[PDB]
């Protein structure tokens, strides 16, 4: 895993481009990916951790 | 309603004269 640099990801099928951090956000158990109002991915769960 | 920010490549650019510096010539008038 990496953070706080731009990096290339894939998590459990979804690839995007981005910078990742940590977030206060927290999840509902059930769900994996976050989606914003304009349906652009904003936060992912790893699988693993 | 609500780094570049905004991930398809859209942008959002400040005005040259400031919110403040537009209420100092409403001032001034
Ligand atoms: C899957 O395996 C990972 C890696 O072993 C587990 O992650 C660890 O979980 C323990 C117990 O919660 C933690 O104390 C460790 O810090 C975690 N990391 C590692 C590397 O051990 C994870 O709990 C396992 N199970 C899942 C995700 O269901």
């Amino acid at each position: 895993l990496v953070k706080n640099k731009c990096v290339n990801f894939n998590f459990n099928g979804l690839t995007g481009t981005g910078v990742l951090t940590e977030s206060n956000k927290k999840f509902l158990p059930f769900q994996q990916f976050g989606r914003d109002i304009a349906d652009t991915t904003d936060a992912v769960r790893d699988p693993q951790t | 309603a609500d780094c570049a920010q905004k991930f398809n490549g859209l942008t959002v650019l400040p005005p040259l004269l400031t919110d403040e510096m537009i209420a100092q010539y409403t001032s001034a008038l």
